[PDB]
């Protein structure tokens, strides 16, 4: 269950939790219209592409479809009410502030990411130096070279 | 009289063993630094050379000069050459001394540093003489010579503190130990099995109470009491090092206030 | 210099390990890293 | 190279010392430990500074020129 | 008078040798928990004796002191370095004009030697000074 | 650098009384980092140290022989009977302050050794100089007073972070940079070039 | 091959690339003598006057966005959006 | 060949004063000294007994890099009280007690034989 | 092997199963085997993995294994990173190399 | 200008876990039964042992740089021997009749379990702790 | 290769390198020589015509000064020759090759370059001696250290150039590094293993230093918070003031082994609105970790912010310990006496072991395993009773070691050291090995010409008994030895053959960017990805979060 993802949710909450110093003993003024209907609706918000077509349209779902389940996952009703006692106010800033911060967590056209990765890669490969198959650099070296003459091929069965 | 007190223990021509109580930890850290650091004397900080033809290099020679220890009592009445309105150097600045040493016999001959010659005139005060405590009265051994081996320089000492170098300290080495026992808490000592069998016992403890068991943590004490003892070079007399560094400091503070005066 | 005079070279299965008969003849820690290592050796 | 003149560490002058020590050494037949403490030469700052003194001049002196 | 002989990796195949002489020929008829464990003199067959294990070393590795207690590679560091060392190589440097020269103003033998070193002549011609040392996080630089 | 394959170069110097000082006034002439030790293992200059103190205090030359009876304790037990604690640590006092340390040291004589290349024999440092005539590039090596190589590597780097322009800059403005005149129908520089 | 102020599908918000290269080619044009379209609280060095002509919205330069057809499209250092 | 002279360690070259003191912003009666050509010595000397007055609501210095020899000093007092005057004070009680511990010590000093 | 797997009652819980090792390959004719579950049978061997499933999974074991390099070395990298790689190494349909016979004959201007 | 709690404890045990200035003590309340108490106490400064009877007290009073002397003459909550200051974090529901709460003396801890606290006790920053004899 | 992608240029500076605790992350430490010789193209402007001409008079052997002038001509008038040096009356629009002066942008690289980490800008700090300065937590991503490293430095010449540098490879922009998107920077060394120290319950702190640490701290806001304890003696902990180095608004929870709120093992981590409520400061906190209070501190209060993070933290704790002190001996490498006997036996117990394989082996009773040769299930078998053996001699070793202990005491920061290295230092050794196996027979079924023919025993075969404290005897010294080189050699070949894949990586990618339709396409614009990393997301900006929906019973999903 633990995978990265842009929007560090848990910290905006907590960063909800004393800018707007909420008391855990007096009930919230939020409506379920209000988080329900404002969760929904903060997915409309957070884009990644803008074409007015189906087929962008379509793509932008898809690369939002994790991201969302964990936004879903965190907004939800019993959560917010019961868990973190938001307010109507520092819930309706958690929502700004989540949009926000996505729209910053998205690649910026002219980010070079060949060499961004090829890097990313032979970095900590040279890092790399020394249960009996073939790793570490050489394999590294036969795959990058797709070899057929592999050390240790074996087939894994279930 | 008023706070800080001392009562030496030991004295004689180079040590002082005392116990300066009353003062402030930071004071008996100042004072100590002071005494290592900016108390000034008198020192070859020039060499001309005429001739070496010995085994040594100049420079390497030259150093070794300047290490070598000269009178510095009369110091205070002597000044710092950049401060002389002279061209350079001067009798009122500067003491100048002359080696000249020559191989002569087949028996290697040795050059001491009592073979320094005042030039300059001293103009009557106690100042650059090479010190010598040897036994033999030989301070020294600046360099060796061989069957016709020829070193013929021109030094010119000047007044200096251990601050541009190390060749102008005074004091030597000084011991320092405060709170014996670690009465004051301000170490935790390491061990293997009693830190009290492993480590040893500073004879300074003798004057000192030990910690009583079962007496709880001091928690207000601070450090007052410290065990000292100045080594002296020699250039000048162990009680100097003492009081030249007091009044250094004390003049070092001055200074600040005759700042904010002019201020 | 004692430790030029008394080096090896050898040009060109695993020949830059230390290896077993080598005890008694060539030092089993002097070497050059990288590079020449194992192939520079000095008895 | 001859004797060091003051102690690289403390500053407690010791080329003064070397040709004392040598003879503390051969005549007086002591060990260089002792020799050394009778020299006032009490802490080891000061101790490897004549100790470990190697007077390679004494090398240099026989090459004729 | 054959007490010894020299010994070729080949003929080395076919022969049984003794580490320490003592150590290694005494009958089996309490041990010091500081010194490291050795096994045994297991061998009625002895045919030779090492003169004396320190001697697998070479020059280089001859100057470190217990590279017995130190790991395996560390040693091969020192000894590319003790070649970068300054320090009187000749005592006629003075007399010998040659593409740069570096030599110690006042080269100390070190308190710490090895009983090869007297071979190595490094006592004669140190290359190092004996510093004070203290390993100790001072200013943080 | 030690003689355990440790070596550093100096950070900063410090006068005597900047420096942590022991109680009998002893300083050291060199400090090193403890963790230059946990992983590197060379425990031998621990060690050498334990040894070299203690036989610099009783005038006896270490014995620092490899395959020997010679145990960590046996010297320990020496340096006690020497009036100092049996490992290395001395009680240590801040040069600034003149206070105890909270941490005793491991204070004793290890033999050092001053390798060759120092700064000031590498401090290169150009700003255009002489160029190569056959590329008109940067000449090699600072005794010519050269230029650092800014090979393919560093470039990658600079794509990397999209810095397009500086690129242009380092590939061109500095090292090569010339100007030719083209045929504007076969792209070739055979345009004889009569400037005036 | 042009594409109307309409069915714009760019990015609204400027790219940090987009942004350094104007604030360095605005940086320079206030190094060479150039007029400033801003008032200065006492700023002396181009480039942080440059950063505050763009924290002002006041700097005449439009990037033109190539897309990788050809086509492209032309944005406003007005209309772009500086969040970073 | 990138050294700096040692003597620039005691002596202020050109448009170097001994002291600055410019106002601390963050505080009220606050103000903060910089020395120059002074280290540790002075500037430890002169922080600890600034605390001895109880006026003296703040007090602490630093050398901000050992390559340069100047360090500053921080003060704070009692409203109506000026550290300048705080810092006075503390500069002549140190040299107050400086010059006791010179006297007891060549009166002591006298007694010795040897 | 150990095998994460949803219990009952919902949590994950361990269960742990069977599973043979290889020493040599021939992806083709063993996943037709029995008893076998077809649907996890797996290979080192990505090109095997390609001339049999087809190229959409090859590239998925062809980062599955650059992945296992990267990180059996504790070391992680993000995803996107090799990723692309693969990717790039997976689009001309086929398993091209890093070596030069493969990216530099790719369609590319005579300069690259 | 308060008190918020006042409470003699009687300490059933003092744990110092490879600390030697601190030790964590545990003693329970004398009156109700109710209520148990966890600290982080300074050995060094305040020796605690085997069953001791601590008075206990909260509140809030005798957010501006300290000072420190001077006032020697004045205010003076001193009434106690041993005395910190904190920040309270999280308060709990120990479920049932009982509730409660932790406060951390820049990192010397407490744990308070009660009930009649709700009211008594704050839920900001402030809060020093008092003990005597 | 060398001439065209890969050229020699001018304005280019390079030197020792040596760590500086009191220069901030961003900057480097420019030896007064070399910025007198790099120089930077100034057009005159009326925004600065003072402080220009100011210079050109100061000369080309003053720092703030200036060499060469250029015209509208295009003339150089060379200010160190020139009967007409100490003339000059700049005009508007001249040109003014300037020294480089304190906060000019600089890229600053260590090679091997294989990151962008590896070049980064730095703020210049003209300072004496010649060595290039640079602050500790740059370290890493240059992979450097102090034994000896060079680093190149190169001027920019334009100023877009400068902006170039400035906005995009600024140090501070690189801290959270998009690879491993996580931060690329932490805190090691003394302020790492002291951070530890100062925030030890048992750790206070009174008046007099409390006043300095909180002045060392340049962005106090001079109010000196309330002690810990008004008591008897008003003392601060160590958190206390560390607190005052991390900024307001950052929050942090972690949670280790045995946490809970009231951590009595001084556990994880409780950080809020800036102040350190629970937990001992090491690696995990302050490391460079992906929850880290560098993490956090980057992305909530901006790179700049976290850029100071470095340095207060750093100028706190390195003042409190450059006071406390810290060091290590040989005796941090000793054992418990009864400990080293229960060590030496433990080990005495796997040599029986293996002798009771062997003695079983030998009388053909051993089943051999499937797939093995009878013979490589022996093996196997003394090589994990060896192993064993070495780790719980070590383990055993582990736990005498007082939390006094020097050693243990890094390695509880996290600053240097792991088991092995203790194990090793000192219980027994281990198993020595080359290609895999343990020690080979060289000579004709024997292991050196000490032993006897066919001797599969572990001292036969590698297996060093003791440690480096104690010493090894000459085989295990050999055998050692023999790994040892083992090490060194594919040591030197693990970095030439990953060095080249470093490259055909980077040219196989070379050209591929996310164009302006978020796609990924290379030069010839053929799409590669449709949406980069598949969400179109950048790398830094992202952070491991929980999927609170995939895991707990399905009660719990419900509850
Ligand atoms: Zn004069
Ligand atoms: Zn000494
Ligand atoms: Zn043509």
């Amino acid at each position: 269950a633990n995978w990265p993802l842009p929007v560090n949710i848990r910290r905006i909450i907590q960063n909800a939790q004393q800018t707007f110093h909420i008391d855990h003993t007096k009930p919230s003024d939020l409506t379920i219209k209000d988080i329900v209907l404002g969760v929904k609706d903060l997915q409309e918000n957070l884009l990644v592409l803008r074409g007015k077509n189906e087929i962008i349209q379509n793509a932008q779902r898809d690369a939002v479809t994790l991201f969302c389940c964990l936004l879903r996952s965190r907004l939800a009703t019993r959560r917010v009410l019961q868990e973190y006692r938001l307010t109507k106010q520092a819930f309706d800033w958690v929502l700004s502030n989540i949009e926000a911060q996505f729209l910053r967590s998205v690649v910026h056209p002219g980010e070079m990411v060949g060499v961004l990765a090829a890097q990313s890669i032979g970095e900590p490969a040279t890092q790399m130096t020394l249960k009996k198959v073939t790793s570490g650099v050489p394999r590294l070296k036969e795959i990058l070279n797709v070899a057929k003459n592999m050390k240790t091929p074996s087939l894994t069965v279930y | 009289e008023e706070g800080p007190q001392v009562k030496i223990r030991e004295a004689s021509k180079d040590n002082v063993d005392f116990i300066l109580s009353n003062v402030d930890l930071a004071m008996a850290n100042s004072l100590r630094r002071v005494m290592i650091a900016e108390i000034p004397t008198l020192a070859i900080d020039s060499v001309e050379v005429e001739t070496n033809t010995t085994v040594l290099a100049d420079e390497f020679i030259a150093h070794r000069l300047g290490l070598i220890p000269l009178q510095s009592m009369d110091i205070e009445q002597l000044e710092y050459s950049r401060d002389c309105f002279c061209e350079d150097h001067c009798d009122k600045c500067s003491v100048v001394l002359t080696l000249q040493a020559f191989g002569e016999s087949e028996s290697t001959t040795n050059v001491y540093s009592k073979d320094l010659v005042i030039v300059s005139n001293l103009m009557g005060r106690n100042i650059g003489h090479p010190i010598i405590q040897d036994k033999e009265g030989n301070g020294v051994l600046i360099c060796k010579l061989r069957k016709g081996q020829e070193l013929k320089l021109t030094c010119v000492a000047k007044k200096g503190i251990a601050k541009e170098h190390a060749k102008w300290g005074p004091a030597a080495a000084i011991e320092f130990e405060y709170d014996p026992w670690n009465k004051l808490k301000h170490t935790d000592y390491w061990y293997e099995q009693d830190s009290a069998k492993e480590w040893p016992q500073s004879k300074n403890c003798e004057y000192e109470d030990p910690p009583n068991e079962g007496d709880p943590f001091d928690y207000k004490a601070q450090a007052d009491t410290f065990y000292m003892n100045v080594e002296s070079v020699g250039s000048i007399p162990v009680d100097q090092v003492v009081v030249r560094g007091i009044d250094t400091l004390q003049k070092k503070v001055a200074s600040i206030l005759l700042a904010l005066t002019q201020m | 210099t004692l430790s030029h005079l008394r080096r090896t070279n050898t040009p060109i299965a695993k020949p830059r390990q230390l290896h077993n008969t080598h005890w008694g003849l060539v030092c089993p820690a002097e070497t050059p890293e990288g590079q020449a290592c194992g192939l520079v050796k000095n008895l | 190279m001859i004797v060091p003149v003051r102690c690289f560490s403390c500053g407690k002058v010791v080329g003064d010392k070397w040709e004392s020590y040598l003879n503390l050494l051969q005549e007086d037949e002591l060990d260089e430990g002792t020799a050394l403490s009778r020299l006032g030469l009490k802490r080891y700052c000061c101790r490897r500074m004549i100790l470990t003194h190697v007077d390679l001049i004494e090398k240099f002196l026989r090459y004729n020129p | 008078e054959g007490l010894v002989e020299y010994i070729d990796a080949e003929e080395e195949e076919s022969i049984l040798i003794a580490m320490q002489p003592e150590d290694l020929e005494p009958a089996e008829a309490d041990v010091d928990p500081a010194k490291r464990i050795r096994v045994s003199h297991h061998a009625t067959t002895f045919t030779h004796c090492e003169i004396h294990p320190s001697m697998i070393l070479g020059v280089a590795a001859s100057i470190i002191p217990f590279p017995d207690h130190n790991q395996s590679p560390r040693n091969t560091y020192q000894s590319a370095m003790g070649k970068q060392a300054m320090g009187v190589f000749l005592t006629n440097y003075n007399v010998r004009m040659d593409t740069m020269a570096n030599i110690l103003y006042y080269p100390q033998k070190p308190l710490g030697t090895t009983r090869a070193m007297e071979y190595l002549k490094f006592r004669e011609l140190p290359a190092g000074q004996n510093a004070i040392v203290a390993i100790a996080c001072y200013s943080g630089y | 650098a030690s003689r355990h394959g440790q070596k550093g170069t100096i950070g900063i110097t410090y006068r005597r009384e900047d420096m942590p000082f022991t109680a009998e006034g002893i300083v050291p002439d060199l400090i090193i980092n403890p963790h230059a030790i946990p992983s590197r293992m060379t425990v031998a200059h621990l060690i050498e140290c334990l040894l070299s103190k203690v036989a610099a205090l009783s005038g006896n030359e270490g014995d620092a022989s490899p395959f020997t009876d010679i145990t960590v304790e046996g010297i320990s037990k020496l340096l006690r009977e020497h009036g100092y604690q049996s490992r290395g640590f001395e009680v240590m006092y801040n040069g600034h302050t003149g206070k105890k340390l909270m941490a005793q040291i491991f204070f004793g004589p290890t033999y050092y050794q001053r390798l060759r290349h120092m700064v000031d024999d590498k401090i290169h440092a150009r700003a255009r100089g002489p160029m190569q005539v056959l590329t008109r590039q940067p000449v090699e090596g600072r005794s010519r007073d050269g230029g650092l190589r800014f090979g393919e590597m560093e470039r990658d780097c600079m794509i990397a972070h999209g810095a397009a322009s500086f690129l242009k800059e380092r590939l061109m403005e500095a090292s090569d940079a010339f100007r030719v005149h083209i045929c504007g129908i076969c792209g070739l520089m055979t345009v004889i070039a009569k400037l005036n | 091959k042009a594409i109307p102020k309409d069915q714009r599908a760019t990015t609204p918000y400027m790219t940090k690339y987009e942004r350094a290269r104007i604030l360095g080619t605005r940086a320079l044009q206030i190094s060479m003598n150039a007029p400033v379209f801003v008032d200065l609280e006492g700023e002396t060095d181009p480039l942080r006057i440059a950063m505050k002509e763009l924290a002002e919205k006041k700097i005449p330069l439009v990037i033109r966005r190539y897309l990788p057809d050809g086509s492209f499209e032309d944005w406003s250092v007005e209309e772009l959006i500086v969040d970073l | 060949m990138n050294a700096p002279d040692r003597f620039e360690l005691f002596l202020l070259g050109e448009g170097e004063s001994k002291l600055k003191i410019d106002p601390d912003t963050k505080a009220p009666n606050a103000v903060v000294i910089t020395f120059e050509k002074e280290d540790h010595t002075l500037g430890n000397l002169i922080r600890a007994e600034l605390l001895n007055d109880r006026k003296v609501l703040f007090a602490a210095y630093k050398v901000e890099h050992p390559f340069f020899a100047r360090f500053k000093l921080r003060i704070q007092t009692t409203e109506g009280y000026d550290p300048k005057d705080a810092l006075k004070n503390a500069c002549n009680s140190i040299i107050n007690k400086l010059g006791a511990l010179k006297t007891n010590f060549e009166t002591e000093w006298n007694l010795q034989t040897l | 092997y150990d095998r994460k797997v949803p219990s009952p009652t919902g949590e994950y819980v361990k269960e742990p199963e069977w599973v043979l090792e290889t020493d040599g390959v021939n992806l083709s004719e063993v996943m037709t085997v029995p008893g076998i579950d077809p649907t996890r049978i797996y290979t080192n061997s990505f090109i095997d993995i390609m001339e049999v499933l087809g190229i959409e999974a090859g590239r998925a074991a062809l980062y599955k294994e650059v992945y296992n390099v990267i990180a059996s070395d504790g070391s992680y990298v993000n995803y996107r990173h090799m990723a692309l790689l693969v990717d790039v190494m997976t689009t001309q349909g086929g398993l091209t190399s890093v070596t030069r016979h493969g990216f530099n004959r790719s369609n590319t201007g005579a300069l690259m | 200008s308060n008190t918020l709690f006042d409470d003699i404890f009687q300490v059933s045990e003092v744990d110092p876990g490879r600390y030697n200035k601190v030790c964590r003590i545990e003693a329970a309340s004398t009156t109700q039964d109710q209520c148990k108490l966890t600290l982080d106490i300074n050995v060094e400064l305040f020796p605690v042992a085997a069953q001791d009877s601590l008075t206990v007290t909260i509140a809030s009073s005798l957010t501006r740089s300290w000072r420190p002397p001077q006032a020697g003459d004045r205010s003076l909550a001193d009434d106690y021997d041993y005395v910190m200051y904190g920040t309270a974090y999280k308060f709990e529901e120990v479920s049932k009749d009982l509730i409660a709460v932790y406060y951390s003396f820049g990192g010397l801890l407490m744990r308070l379990e009660g009930n009649y606290r709700n009211l008594n006790n704050l839920k900001q920053e402030n809060a020093y702790l008092l003990i005597r004899r | 290769r060398g001439n065209l992608m890969g050229k020699r240029v001018d304005f280019s500076a390079r030197t020792v390198i040596s760590g500086d605790p009191n220069l901030e992350l961003d900057q480097v430490g420019v030896p007064k020589s070399i910025a007198k010789t790099l120089t930077y193209p100034e057009v005159v402007t009326p925004y600065n015509i003072d402080r220009l001409t100011q210079l050109v008079r100061n000369g080309p052997n003053e720092h703030p000064g200036a060499k060469y002038v250029i015209r509208d001509s295009g003339d150089r008038i060379d200010l160190r020759y020139s009967k007409r040096a100490g003339d000059i009356q700049l005009q508007y629009g001249w040109k003014v090759e300037r020294h480089i002066m304190d906060n000019d942008p600089v890229l600053f690289n260590r090679q091997p370059s294989l990151h962008k980490m590896s070049m980064m800008a730095h703020r210049v700090k003209v300072i004496p001696y010649s060595t290039f300065r640079l602050n500790l937590s740059v370290t890493s991503p240059y992979n450097a250290d102090f034994d000896g490293d060079e680093m190149n430095l190169h001027v920019p010449q334009s100023e877009e150039t400068r902006a170039e540098l400035s906005q995009l490879c600024a140090v501070p922009l690189q801290i959270v590094s998009p690879q491993s998107n996580k931060p690329c920077m932490g805190i090691v060394q003394d302020t790492l293993c002291g951070i530890r120290k100062l925030t030890l319950r048992d750790t206070f702190i009174e008046l007099d230093q409390v006043l300095n640490m909180l002045y060392w701290v340049p962005d106090w806001d001079g109010v000196i918070p309330t002690p810990a304890i008004i008591k008897p003696k008003p003392l601060w902990s160590g958190k206390q003031i560390l607190s005052v180095a991390i900024p307001n608004g950052i929050h942090l929870q972690r949670f280790d082994e045995g946490t809970t709120l009231l951590s009595p093992k001084d556990n994880g981590m409780l950080i809020i609105d800036g102040q350190i409520i629970f937990g001992v400061v090491e690696k995990k906190t302050v490391g460079s970790s992906n929850g880290g209070l560098i993490h956090v501190v980057t992305r909530e209060k901006g790179p700049q912010v976290c850029a100071k993070l470095f340095g207060n933290i750093q100028k706190v704790v390195n003042f409190w310990l450059l006071h406390n002190g810290f060091s290590t001996g040989i005796g941090d490498t000793i054992a418990d006496g009864p400990t080293m006997r229960e060590i030496t036996e433990t080990i005495a117990e796997a040599k029986k072991k293996v002798l009771d394989v062997t003695k079983e082996a030998q009388a053909n009773l051993l089943t051999a395993k499937h797939g093995m040769t009878l013979r490589e299930s022996f093996e196997d078998n003394v090589v994990r009773f060896l192993n064993e053996a070495r780790d719980k001699a070590g383990r055993l070793a582990e736990v005498n070691l007082k939390d006094l202990n020097n050693v243990k005491q890094m390695v509880m920061a996290g600053s240097k050291g792991s088991f092995i290295n203790i194990a090793q230092m000192s219980a027994c050794v281990g198993q020595q090995s080359v290609e895999g196996k343990r020690i080979a027979f060289g000579f004709v079924d024997r292991t050196l010409p000490h032993f006897s023919k066919d001797d599969y025993s572990p001292e036969s075969k590698g297996f060093v008994e003791n440690s480096y404290l104690r010493g090894l005897t000459p085989q295990e010294f050999f055998f050692h030895a023999m790994g040892g080189r083992e090490g060194l050699i594919d040591t030197a070949v693990k970095t030439a053959e990953t060095g080249y894949i470093q490259r055909r990586l980077v040219k196989a990618l070379e050209d591929i960017m996310v164009h302006y339709d978020n796609t990924t396409r290379n030069s010839l614009g053929n799409v590669i990805q449709f949406i980069y990393g598949e969400d179109g997301m950048d790398a830094a900006h992202i952070e491991k979060q929980s999927l609170d929906t995939i895991g707990g019973s399905d009660a719990a999903f419900e509850k």
